[PDB]
């Protein structure tokens, strides 16, 4: 019954961002930090009143909260929203998120800033959505939904160092990319429908309904190819990752964009909501390929992250590579796999957040953002070499961080399912090191390498520093007591498991 | 005994307090905070010693909360106290507070005091984490924890980039001993379904009756990630770097907390390195090669650090070879008293380093008893009680304990390498003394001095762990076999003593020969950068490493998932010609479509 309003209010809240700048131009950064509060504020309170820890998994169906309402019945397509623990905690690091993106933007006080709080309320909307949809044709809307203001933020409202035609073309890259591959997606989604249609007789979108469908192995193949490939673009998974760098470099400077719609993992939790419960028998068969890609993504982001000059491409490079780790994670079969890979989705979330949030204060006191024109900003700089350490360290997998919990334990799973996969991955670790500690050492340490870093900077502000403590405090939380989150999702991921370990 | 969790959260504290402080507090306040906050657990050590020791040293647990919770993976933060976990906790408590006072004295006038003290704070909580885990998670927690602040505090004058690169390869070359380690973890979860230390050596024997392969594979990782900390064969090589840091870092590496936590980590799991004998003599025969490969290094190193640090390397190698032959109590015993003395040799390097200019090489300086008569005392003791100078120092004790076991269980070929090593050891150590001390002239951190000096001799032996009921008991062997190898260890180190005073005291000229002869500064040259360990890892892992990175830079699979913009870009500029503007071309190709429409009907009716 709140669920509508979880994705309401951040549509209602944007149009008010838009509406309210007449009133001033510092009004709706406060008219988007009131919308992204009360969403987190709606979440926190589903959080305390659906008694996660205590519920057992009964099976797929099985949801602490639902809402139904007519919305094509032609085609037996409703507004089908439903929550259980790991949507619950995806949608609670939603609402987190983009308080901290509005927070981030708090400075920009140009004259469209209405729009840009309006696109940002929409994507965190639309991302909701895609948290809550079990109605396959509204979660593939929202899916499809939050792509044109990410479109229009990055080609806009992005880099202003960078020329507009590099804005231009990496958001048509981002948009080719995820649309193209969502049409895929819509492509298994009818052809699913269609099967259920021509085995039952009725037309239904709904994904509790299109759990119980016969299919011939080879179509089940080919669905769950489609529902791949839209979840592998938006992972990302090699080759299809070429967009996220280019549209993590051209996104605006302070990051909202980047927290708001990037660092969120739909893919992984559709791949696990809808990927292995709609297909079990063909994930099971496409188990090998999905993990050595995963591999392939684990080794490749880190190299690509050691080769970056720039700091933004290469924080971009390490999300490939830990969504290569949850990858792996997934197509495992295993609870505790799985547990892992929720605890990394949200520790990678937060401390991606982190890095961010640091890169886009960094380049707000140095205007460059080529770590060969830096070095020595240890000495400079008041708090922000410290706390960037400190994310460096977490995006290594350093134990007392949340990261250290997710990888290990998926690595845990994974061992007790596909030996040599794990080993190798672990060596993966050890590439995560090194490109960690080799942009510690080309950013804040050694000499200064140009002018603008042998200089000293203005400090960090009180928000800036407060929002980047939470991040630290949260982060170093669940390294130590990851146990609430993990009883949160507990039900959900044995529902899940034991749907594709029941059905193979 | 109940503040066994003070231990960790007064340097946590210390920690947290000196980084948040971002040195604006003065050098006395910070000094106060830091040295107060390891000196506080070295306080509750004792206090918990001696509640230990009250109780009939009665092993103790104290859980405190559930770290890990899914099925049947249940990871505890719990702590253990055992005579093993108190002996450790005792040196790493003990010394680190010696050496955050020689520090507190030393670091004084220089940028990031409070930085510094905050980093080896974390280091004493990482340790003590190590230490008292009772599961092999925790423990790796604190694994992880020492080998970051071990990078953050060798790399701490980050101004200079090598500085950086020797901290960044320590962190690299240990991590790479973590995941063995983690590979250890996954066996042994995979296996036993459980991490706790006794419940893993209970219920081991049961589960591997029929196959014991995954054990030898789990002990294996296992020294794999102890030679990873420990520097030993084959991941040694970045233990002469990490003497980029300053000198108390130095001291706390190797004495206090790094390269001991190998040593720990086998002795704690020693039941599964019992039910595995081939992995144990592999132990012993990887800390024999270690000990003789660090002896002939250090024989021919210019600098003291380096000659420090090769002889960590040797003493540990001395360690994991009494491990190794199953004498347990000689290698926790060596461990304890190689503490004593190398944070007492390192710590009079540092006190020369500051007195002598800056750092020198060996053959520069000459003649410095006379200048620095104090801390010549204390090089002279310290490396009396490194190359185990008999009846008066403790390491005597430890070396002759350490061969005792080798011989003791047949172990003749692990015996006669621990000779030569000492009479290397011997060799090397007052090579060094003799270069630098001998020749020609070219209260806060007193304390801790004086108290290592007593410690390097006889006092230090006095003091006999309580590994009674944690470690089984060597065998003993007769009393005329133990009486001959204590006069033959005896008289080896003695006569090493006087081949240094007869080689480096004078006028060095067979030396000298020998070193200019060209299979001499061949052997020197290898020697020197550490049998080409270095240079084969550089040219095995570095530089295709590098030469991939360089080569991936441009991101390839980015560019084949652009194949097909460019043609899609390529096939509409072609499309493009055809609307040329003409209209009979126009009316030609409706000419031609209507021919092709047509002929396909006919061809498909
Ligand atoms: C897993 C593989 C199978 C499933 C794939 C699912 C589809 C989604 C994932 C793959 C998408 C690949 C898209 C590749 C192009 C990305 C868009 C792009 O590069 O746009 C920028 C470019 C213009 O920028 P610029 O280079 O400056 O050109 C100026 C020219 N004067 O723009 C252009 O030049 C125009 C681009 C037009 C559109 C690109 C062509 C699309 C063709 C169909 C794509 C569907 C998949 C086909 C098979 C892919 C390979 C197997
Ligand atoms: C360029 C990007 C887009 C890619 C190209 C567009 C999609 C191409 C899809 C090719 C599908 C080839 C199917 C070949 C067999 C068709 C004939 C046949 O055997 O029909 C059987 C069955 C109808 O008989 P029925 O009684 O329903 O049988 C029960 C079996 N379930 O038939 C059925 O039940 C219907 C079977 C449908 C199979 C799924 C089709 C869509 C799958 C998702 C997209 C394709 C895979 C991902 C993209 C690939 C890379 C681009
Ligand atoms: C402008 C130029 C550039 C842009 C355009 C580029 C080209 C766009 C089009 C690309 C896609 C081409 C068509 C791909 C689908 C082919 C489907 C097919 O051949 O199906 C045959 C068969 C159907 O199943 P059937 O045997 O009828 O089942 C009943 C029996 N139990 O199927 C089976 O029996 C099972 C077959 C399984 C595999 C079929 C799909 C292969 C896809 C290859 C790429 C993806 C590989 C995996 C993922 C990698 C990582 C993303
Ligand atoms: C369980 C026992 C231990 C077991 C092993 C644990 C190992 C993993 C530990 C993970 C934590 C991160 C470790 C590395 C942090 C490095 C931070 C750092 O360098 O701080 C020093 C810096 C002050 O240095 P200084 O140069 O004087 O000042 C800068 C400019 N003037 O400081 C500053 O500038 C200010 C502080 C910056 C951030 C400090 C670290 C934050 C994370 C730890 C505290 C989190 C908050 C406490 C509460 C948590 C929730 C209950
Ligand atoms: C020893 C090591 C202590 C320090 C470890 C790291 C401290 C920083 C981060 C802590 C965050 C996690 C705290 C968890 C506390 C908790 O939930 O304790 C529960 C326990 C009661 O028992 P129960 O609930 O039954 O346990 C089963 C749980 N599934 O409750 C208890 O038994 C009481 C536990 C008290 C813990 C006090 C810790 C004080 C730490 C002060 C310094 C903080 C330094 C921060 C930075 C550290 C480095 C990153
Ligand atoms: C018999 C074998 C037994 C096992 C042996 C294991 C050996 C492990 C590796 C030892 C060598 C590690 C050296 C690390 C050096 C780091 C410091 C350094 O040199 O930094 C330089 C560079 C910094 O990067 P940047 O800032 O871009 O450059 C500035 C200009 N210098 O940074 C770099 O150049 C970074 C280079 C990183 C290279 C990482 C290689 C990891 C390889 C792991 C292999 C594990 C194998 C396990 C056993 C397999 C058996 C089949
Ligand atoms: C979605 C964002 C998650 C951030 C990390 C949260 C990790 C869990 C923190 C829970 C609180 C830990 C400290 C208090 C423990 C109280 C124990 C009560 C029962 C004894």
């Amino acid at each position: 019954m709140l669920l509508p309003w979880l994705i309401l209010i951040p549509f209602i809240g944007g149009f008010l961002c838009w509406q309210t700048e007449r009133f001033g131009v510092k009004v709706p950064r406060w008219i988007a930090l009131i919308t992204m509060g009360l969403t987190l504020a709606l979440s926190l309170q589903l959080w305390l009143q659906g008694g996660y820890s205590l519920t057992q998994s009964a099976g797929i169906p099985q949801w602490q909260s639902e809402f139904d309402m007519p919305w094509i019945p032609r085609f037996g397509i409703s507004i089908h929203l439903a929550i259980d623990g790991l949507s619950l905690l995806m949608v609670v690091l939603t609402g987190l998120l983009g308080v901290l993106a509005v927070l981030c933007s708090w400075k920009e006080i140009e004259k469209y800033q209405g729009f840009f709080h309006l696109n940002l309320m929409w994507i965190l909307g639309g991302v909701i959505g895609v948290f809550l949809a079990i109605d396959m044709f509204l979660f593939f809307f929202f899916w499809e939904m939050m792509l044109v203001p990410m479109y229009f933020l990055i080609a806009l409202w992005g880099h202003k160092a960078s020329d507009g035609k590099t804005r231009i073309t990496a958001a048509t890259k981002f948009f080719i990319y995820t649309q193209a591959s969502g049409l895929v997606m819509l492509i298994a989604i009818l052809a699913l429908v269609f099967v259920h249609y021509n085995a039952t007789g009725v037309w239904t979108f709904n994904y509790e309904e299109l759990l119980n469908t016969p299919m011939s192995s080879g179509v089940e193949y080919l669905l769950m190819l489609g529902f791949f490939i839209a979840f592998a673009v938006k992972m990302p998974v090699v080759p299809l990752h070429g967009w996220l760098p280019d549209a993590h470099s051209q996104a605006p400077t302070a990051g909202s964009v980047d927290l708001a719609g990037i660092l969120l993992k739909t893919a992984a939790y559709g791949l696990l909501r809808f990927s292995l419960p709609l297909f079990p028998n063909a994930s099971a068969e496409f188990a090998p390929i999905a993990m050595w890609l995963g591999v392939i993504g684990i080794f490749y982001g880190a190299w690509m992250a050691f080769a970056q000059t720039d700091i933004k491409r290469l924080i971009a490079y390490t999300s490939v590579s830990h969504m290569g780790f949850v990858l792996i994670a997934i197509y495992t079969g295993s609870q505790l796999a799985y547990q892992g890979a929720v605890i990394q989705m949200i520790a990678h979330g937060l401390s991606a957040a982190g890095l961010f949030i640091l890169c886009g204060q960094l380049y707000e006191r140095i205007h460059t953002r080529d770590m060969r024109m830096m070095g020595g900003l240890w000495s400079k700089m008041k708090w922000l070499p410290a706390l960037s350490l400190f994310f460096a360290v977490a995006t290594l997998g350093m134990p007392g961080t949340g990261n250290f919990v997710g990888e290990f334990m998926i690595l845990f799973g994974s061992f007790q399912v596909v030996p040599v996969i794990t080993v190798i991955s672990t060596f993966g670790l050890v590439f995560a090191s090194v490109y960690s500690l080799a942009m510690l050492h080309r950013a804040y340490f050694g000499k200064a390498k140009s002018q603008i870093a042998s200089q000293e900077l203005p400090g960090m502000s009180l928000r800036e520093l407060f929002m980047i403590l939470l991040l630290v405090v949260l982060l170093v939380l669940l390294g130590f007591y990851p146990q609430p989150i993990l009883d949160t999702s507990h039900s959900a991921i044995g529902n899940i498991q034991q749907w594709f370990v029941n059905s193979v | 005994m109940n503040m066994l969790a003070l231990t960790i959260i007064l340097p946590l504290i210390g920690f947290v307090l000196l980084a948040f402080s971002r040195g604006r507090w003065s050098e006395n306040v910070s000094a106060i905070v830091g040295v107060g906050s390891v000196g506080l657990a070295a306080l509750v050590t004792a206090f918990i010693g001696v509640d230990f020791f009250a109780n009939g040293e009665q092993t103790y647990s104290q859980p405190l909360w559930t770290w890990m919770s899914v099925g049947d993976f249940n990871i505890g933060f719990n702590l253990v106290l055992d005579g093993l976990s108190l002996t450790m906790l005792s040196v790493v408590t003990g010394v680190g507070f010696l050496i955050h006072m020689y520090a507190s004295w030393y670091m004084r006038g220089e940028e990031g005091y409070s930085r510094f003290f905050a980093y080896t704070n974390l280091f004493i909580a990482s340790m003590v984490v190590l230490v008292l885990a009772d599961n092999l998670l925790l423990m790796y927690l604190g694994w992880e924890g020492v080998g970051l602040c071990s990078y953050l505090l060798i790399g701490f004058y980050y101004t200079d980039p090598k500085n950086g690169a020797a901290a960044m390869k320590a962190f690299v070359v240990t991590r790479v001993g973590d995941v063995f380690l983690a590979f250890a973890l996954f066996i042994l979860y995979n296996e036993l379904g459980t991490l706790n230390f006794r419940e893993m050596v209970e219920l081991a024997p049961a589960h591997f009756a029929d196959g014991n392969n995954m054990l030898m594979w789990a002990t294996l990782m296992l020294l794999g990630g102890a030679v990873g900390k420990s520097a030993q064969l084959p991941l040694q090589t970045w233990l002469a770097d990490a003497m980029a840091g300053p000198t108390p870092v130095s001291a706390l590496i190797h004495a206090a907390t790094m390269v001991t936590a190998g040593v720990y980590l086998i002795a704690r799991t020693h039941g599964l390195f019992l039910m595995t004998p081939e992995v144990l003599h592999l132990v012993g025969i990887v800390g024999a090669v270690t000990l003789l490969l660090a002896g002939f290094a250090a024989l021919v190193q210019t600098d003291i650090k380096r000659v420090l640090a090769y002889s960590t390397m040797s003493q540990i190698g001395y360690m994991f070879l009494a491990l190794g032959v199953q004498a347990w109590d000689a290698a926790i015993f060596h461990l304890m008293t190689h503490a004593f003395f190398k944070a007492l040799l390192f710590l009079a390097s540092g006190s020369v380093i500051l007195a002598c200019h800056h750092e020198q090489n060996i053959f520069k300086m000459g003649g410095l008893r006379k200048s620095i008569p104090l801390v010549y005392l204390c090089f002279l003791v310290g490396g009396a009680a490194l190359s185990a100078l008999p009846l008066v120092t403790a390491g005597f004790f430890s070396k002759d304990e350490i061969l005792a076991g080798a011989m003791a269980n047949g172990h003749i070929n692990l015996m006669v390498a621990g000779l030569v090593g000492a009479f290397m050891t011997s060799l090397y150590t007052f090579r060094m003394i003799f270069i630098v001390f001998h020749g020609k002239e070219q209260v806060t951190h007193s304390l801790p001095l004086i108290v290592l000096l007593i410690l390097s001799t006889f006092v230090g032996a006095l003091i006999v762990p309580p590994l009674q009921g944690v470690l089984p008991q060597t065998t003993e062997l007769a009393h005329g076999s133990m009486l001959t190898l204590e006069i033959t260890s005896g008289v080896v180190a003695v006569v090493g003593i006087l081949l240094a005073a007869w080689l480096w005291l004078g006028k060095r000229t067979l030396v000298t020969s020998i070193a200019n002869s060209a299979p001499g500064r061949l052997l020197g040259t290898w020697w020197y950068n550490a049998w080409g360990f270095d240079w084969l890892y550089d040219k095995v892992f570095v530089k295709p490493f590098l030469g991939i990175a360089w080569l991936l830079k441009r991101d390839p699979l980015n560019s084949m998932m652009n194949i097909p913009a460019v043609l899609s870009r390529f096939a509409g500029k072609g499309l493009l010609l055809s609307e040329n503007g003409y209209l009979r071309w126009y009316v030609a190709s409706m000419s031609i479509g209507a021919v092709v429409v047509l002929a396909l009907l006919m061809v498909l009716r």
